[PDB]
């Protein structure tokens, strides 16, 4: 391909295929000539290393871009080789520190590109070096080094490595040719072709977070040495057997016949540094465009009674399309129709029939019922009833769909149950995130049971664009389904394992507790004040507002509170926080007045959006029924409860008492009596706590677990002082 | 025997929302709900009606008509999945016996089956059809709009149309002229778009034939 | 109706020595019901109390009303094992006993007709004195 | 089903007598289970058990 600059020779390669399979595999590569004299470094080579290789890579993109643009090709695997001339004295480490670094930083518009594989050519002081670097999954860079070495016995040249970390060319020829993708590929690019990540790079993605976890919480705990990335995380694959039992398999990835993949789980934690265990379940998107199966519902199942059976949690990576539906094909080129009038098609046809050269061959499938008729002078088998040779279409997938929603209604109950969504789930799907309770949604990706498509056909008119508007995070963030929201699958997982480190490693375990770099015998800098303040103030603290540095503490440990269901409901604050290392679930109560904004459904077109304000110290619907939410998550979490209660009461307006605000005041008190973890109600300085609102956290609810105590800057009684003055 | 009554309306009904009188910026409102459809109310007084008739101690009789939930933008924001949900867990919990019966004339749709199955509570669920009933994942047009689209309605036309038959046998025969290959392409481009509604009419029926009982019946 | 009255400067390490000792009660709770589970929270609590001055003694009893001091102590009893040896697992251990005496009692009082069937079972590993005890009376 | 509930002192109900046979057996099974696993009390209930008993079986107990 010719391009401006032409030292970025640019070529575009298809694969060698035989007469009869066609061509798939198309990329380009980026050969690049850089010519200048030789170095002598005295430390002043870093600034050509760092230059000329920030120029070049940009200059490959940029030549590269213009002719992915050109071209309708869909490459998939881009290939950038730098040969530079000169020999530059440089130690081979540093070299790799500059091109880390500078890869890194562009590496989203390698991604972009599908730039999946580099080279760079540079002689040391002179001995070759040739640095190969894959940059699959955007979350991590693999560098590697290899000499060139002559020391054979023939005229060939080899690889060699330096020992650490030898690598898959270790002892390869140098001129070993490209190969054509392989197993992994051709599904890993599907899969990313749709916006999501592939099945089989979930582990990995694991063992990243993992790190990031140990280097994120080391400022809020003194945690000892993290171990090895090879001793942090070790999996093994639960497959099916012939009866339907789980066998523990290791293989390679990429081997599932069905579109659900397992996992068992087990890696050190900073709170767990000597493991803990979890199973993580997950869809294949590009297996039989997602659909769980009855093979799909089957693994499902087995691997929650595992789980189960250990009391460990329960990861479900959320990529589908509902319940697998088809037709029996083997009918569909056979039938006849019998019409009223064979020449006049427009009256009518009475059925659909088979001739006995059909039924004959489909008989003795159990594949149609027939029966046979006489009509038109002609031998006919009329049907009645279409089954389907094929297993997994028909009826057995509402079994099989219902009999999982069961057991995810179960595991709720007795395990922790995560759920992480990546591309989008339909109809059972959703449910199955929705029966977890615990969600955690990808941007751009939807929960949905009937898709816009299907709406638009019902209703006459093409009313909705996008399934996002029916389930995306602007509906299911601020309704209350989704509680966090995350930018793509890789942060996703670095969240559920945020969240597991404030838990328990099993049902029958402890809360973990941490050695706080938080002092416990500190005092609170942030003092709760009359007027509207923010509750998160006195929870984590504040920025100091008189100088630049300087934080104000709060009331629990530095840097340890997690809001969750943060712009639902927002006149109640919940989340995860530390006191002195402890875990416990928060409630709080926010004080300032916040704007509800509903929108308007685009399918009636009398509908208004509308702006309701709603004050701080009061329980509305959907504040109660946020904060039922919390106590029974929080209850199953296992975690105890330190309440933050400020609240004058509930909403007696006309409007929330048609939106039920009776009700969800009655299921806060039936959450708070199956407590069975420490509850523990505070009364700030400055709050109050009046009628309505006490008779529903009082310890008397459940005497065993709950308490309540008071500022000296506190208040409580039935009605308020004007309230009392009117009457008496 | 006492029991506990499930049952679904197919009338459309207009629901009747006030106007606050705190709020003179707000308007009452009719909303039209469909029958054998779930909402976000109907979920959740089925979810109580369950609830409230298994502490009492009646089974359940269930005439099971929904076509399946809400997906609407409005019901989705007013938390109809939440509720859903609901009515599960409650019919985990049944101690008595909950008989499911799918009356004439009736069906059950995707997501409507899956949360009454008899799956999730097998000790005490049962579930009974009618002959005029039916019962799928998706209704037939559903259906024929992934599996039966316009290519393989024409690929069906081919075999069955005498006059589409005769025109593209025809047109089969080698060098018969340019005039009269043109025409009877335009004939044949006529004849196969003129019997696409009694053709797509023949491939819902098709599709229906999945969807019966007997189906049911043999899958178990 | 309140349990205390707190500052707020101070509500911290209050909490945190709170929620501390809670945590180690209901460890140690939990370890009691399971022994017998057929004791309320009063009694269970009770005993808690009782054990803890009767170990310590009568002067050391103000010695309850204390987060920070309880809580340690709990702890020693909780994570020290082949050593002080705990106590109070003693006596958890000697309310478990008890309680699956008191089933068997119950079992057979209230179905004499099975007395005989478990009879043997029960006098065949034992010591030699126990058989001749049994044969004797 | 509702003759084998609904009389007694009569046919006497044979389905009675099996659910009879299950829960002795199971009462039994409670009795064994715990003395095995914990035959530190094993004494302690070998009186109460060989006290409100025929002779004959008291003559069982000390001949074994
Ligand atoms: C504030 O001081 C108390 C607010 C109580 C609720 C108010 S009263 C009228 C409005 N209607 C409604 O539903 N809530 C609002
Ligand atoms: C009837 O055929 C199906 C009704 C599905 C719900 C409809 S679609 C658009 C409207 N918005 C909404 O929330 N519900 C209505």
């Amino acid at each position: 391909i010719p391009c401006a600059n032409h030292k970025m020779h640019l070529y575009l390669g298809a694969a060698k295929v035989e007469v009869g399979t066609e061509v798939t595999d198309y990329r380009f590569f980026v050969r690049a000539i850089i010519r200048h004299s030789d170095l002598v470094t005295k430390e002043a080579s870093f600034e050509y290393l760092q230059n000329e290789g920030e120029r070049l890579l940009l200059e490959a993109m940029d030549e590269l871009e213009v002719a992915f643009n050109n071209t309708n090709v869909r490459t998939d695997c881009n290939h950038i080789f730098l040969n530079f001339v000169p020999t530059v004295i440089m130690d081979p480490s540093k070299i790799e520190e500059s091109v880390r670094s500078m890869v890194m930083r562009y590496g989203s518009r390698l991604w972009k590109l599908r730039v999946l594989q580099a080279e760079l050519k540079i002689n040391i002081r002179a001995i070759p070096i040739r640095l190969f670097l894959t940059n699959e999954s955007g979350y991590y860079l693999d560098i590697s080094l290899y000499k060139e070495v002559t020391d054979s016995r023939t005229a060939q040249i080899m690889f060699q490595a330096y020992g650490d970390k030898q690598g898959p060319l270790h002892g390869m020829l140098i001129n070993t040719p490209y190969v054509t993708k392989d197993l992994l590929q051709s599904k890993r690019f599907q899969a990313q072709s749709l916006g999501t990540t592939y099945i089989y790079d979930i582990p990995e993605m694991f063992r990243q977070s993992l790190i990031k976890l140990w280097e994120s919480m080391s400022t809020q705990a003194f945690l000892p040495s993290p171990p090895l990335p090879s001793d942090m995380l070790t999996y093994t694959e639960l497959v099916l057997d012939d009866q339907g039992q789980l066998v523990h398999m290791n293989r390679l990835p990429g081997g599932n016949e069905i579109g659900m993949v397992a996992w068992k789980m087990t890696f050190k934690s900073p709170e767990y540094p000597e493991g803990r265990d979890i199973i993580v379940i997950g869809n294949d998107i590009t297996y039989r465009i997602g659909s769980f199966g009855p093979q799909e519902d089957l693994l499902f199942l087995r691997a929650s009674e595992l789980a189960r059976a250990e009391g460990i949690p329960r990861i479900y990576v959320s990529a589908n399309s509902g319940a697998r539906i088809g037709l029996a094909e083997e009918i569909r080129h056979m039938f006849h129709v019998a019409w009223v009038d064979p020449e006049d098609p427009y009256k009518g046809y009475r059925y659909l029939y088979l001739t006995p050269q059909d039924y004959k061959r489909v008989s003795a499938l159990n594949s149609v019922h027939c029966e046979h008729v006489e009509d038109e002078g002609e031998s006919r088998y009329k049907i009645t009833d279409i089954i389907g040779k094929e297993e997994g279409i028909g009826p057995e997938n509402l079994r099989g769909s219902g009999m999982i929603a069961g057991e995810s209604s179960l595991a709720y109950n007795e395990i922790i149950t995560i759920s992480l969504v990546t591309c989008r789930a339909i109809g059972i799907g959703a449910y199955l995130v929705r029966l977890g309770q615990r969600t955690i949604q990808v941007e751009n990706s939807h929960l949905i049971l009937t898709g816009a498509g299907a709406l638009n056909k019902v209703l006459g008119r093409e009313v909705y664009t996008s399934n996002n508007q029916l389930g995306g995070i602007q509906i299911m963030h601020n309704n209350g389904v989704t509680h966090c929201t995350v930018c793509d699958d890789f942060e996703g997982v670095f969240t559920v394992l945020h969240w597991l480190s404030y838990m328990p490693k099993s049902v029958h375990s402890s809360v973990p507790l941490l050695n706080s770099k938080d002092p416990i015998d500190r005092i609170i800098e942030f003092v709760p004040t009359k007027t509207p303040y923010d509750p998160r103030w006195m929870l984590a603290g504040r920025p100091h507002p008189t100088q630049k540095g300087q934080w104000l503490s709060g009331f629990f440990d530095y840097g340890s509170f997690s809001e969750i269901m943060q712009p639902w409901a927002q006149t109640v604050v919940v989340g995860r926080a530390r006191l002195g290392g402890i875990p416990v679930g928060v409630v709080a109560v926010e004080t300032r007045t916040v704007e509800l904004s509903i929108p308007a459904d685009p399918a009636n077109l009398d509908s208004e959006a509308k702006i309701i304000q709603q004050a701080g110290q009061v329980w509305f619907p959907d504040s109660a029924f946020k904060t039922y939410q919390a106590i029974k998550d929080f209850n199953r979490e296992g975690l105890p409860l330190m309440v933050f209660a400020n609240w004058r009461g509930f909403s007696g307006g006309m409007k929330d008492m048609y939106d039920q605000v009776l009700k969800f005041g009655a299921y806060i008190v039936d959450g708070l009596r199956e407590c069975c973890q420490p509850v523990l109600v505070y009364i700030p300085p400055q709050a109050e706590l009046r009628g309505g609102s006490w008779v529903v956290i009082d310890s008397s609810i459940n005497p065993r677990h709950m308490e309540m105590y008071a500022d000296r800057e506190s208040r409580g009684s039935v009605l308020e002082p004007e309230g009392t003055v009117e009457i008496k | 025997i006492p029991v506990g009554v499930v049952a679904v309306e197919t009338r459309t009904v207009e629901l009747s929302i006030p106007a606050d009188p705190a709020n003179l910026d707000s308007e009452a409102k009719i909303i039209q709900q469909a029958g054998q459809v779930w909402f976000p109310d109907s979920a959740f007084k089925t979810y109580q009606a369950i609830k409230d008739f298994n502490r009492e101690g009646l089974p359940l009789m269930v005439f099971a008509n929904w076509r399946g939930f809400s997906g609407g933008m409005k019901d989705m924001y007013d938390q109809v999945l939440k509720f859903g949900a609901y009515i599960v867990d409650g019919l985990r919990e049944c101690c008595q016996p909950v008989l499911v019966y799918i009356p004439p004339q009736a069906e059950l749709r995707g997501g409507s089956w899956v949360v009454i199955d008899s799956s999730i509570n097998p000790r005490h669920m049962e579930m009974y059809a009618d002959r005029e009933s039916r019962g799928s994942v998706l209704e037939p047009e559903g259906t024929v709009e992934i599996k039966f689209r316009r290519k393989d309605l024409v690929k069906t036309m081919r075999r069955v149309d005498p006059v589409y038959i005769h025109l593209a046998e025809r047109l089969g025969t080698p060098e018969l002229s340019t005039a009269e290959r043109k025409e009877l392409e335009n004939k044949l481009k006529e004849r196969e778009e003129f019997l696409i509604p009694i053709y797509h009419q023949v491939a819902v029926q098709f599709a229906d034939l999945h969807d019966t009982p007997g189906r049911m019946q043999e899958k178990g | 109706v309140i349990s205390d009255i707190l500052d707020w400067k101070t509500s911290r390490t209050f909490f945190y020595w709170r929620l501390r000792r809670l945590l180690l009660e209901d460890l140690v709770k939990k370890k009691i019901h399971n022994a017998n589970p057929e004791l309320t929270d009063g009694q269970i609590q009770a005993m808690l109390r009782r054990w803890f001055v009767e170990v310590e003694g009568t002067v050391k009893a103000y010695v309850w009303d204390n987060n920070k001091d309880l809580a340690e102590w709990l702890e020693k009893q909780l994570t020290e094992e082949d050593g002080v040896h705990s106590v109070i697992e003693e006596n958890i251990k000697c309310i478990s006993r008890d309680y699956v005496l008191k089933q068997i009692r119950s079992l057979v009082q209230a179905n004499p007709e099975v007395a005989m069937d478990s009879i043997i079972h029960m006098t065949q590993h034992i010591s030699p004195t126990q058989r001749a005890e049994v044969i004797r009376i």
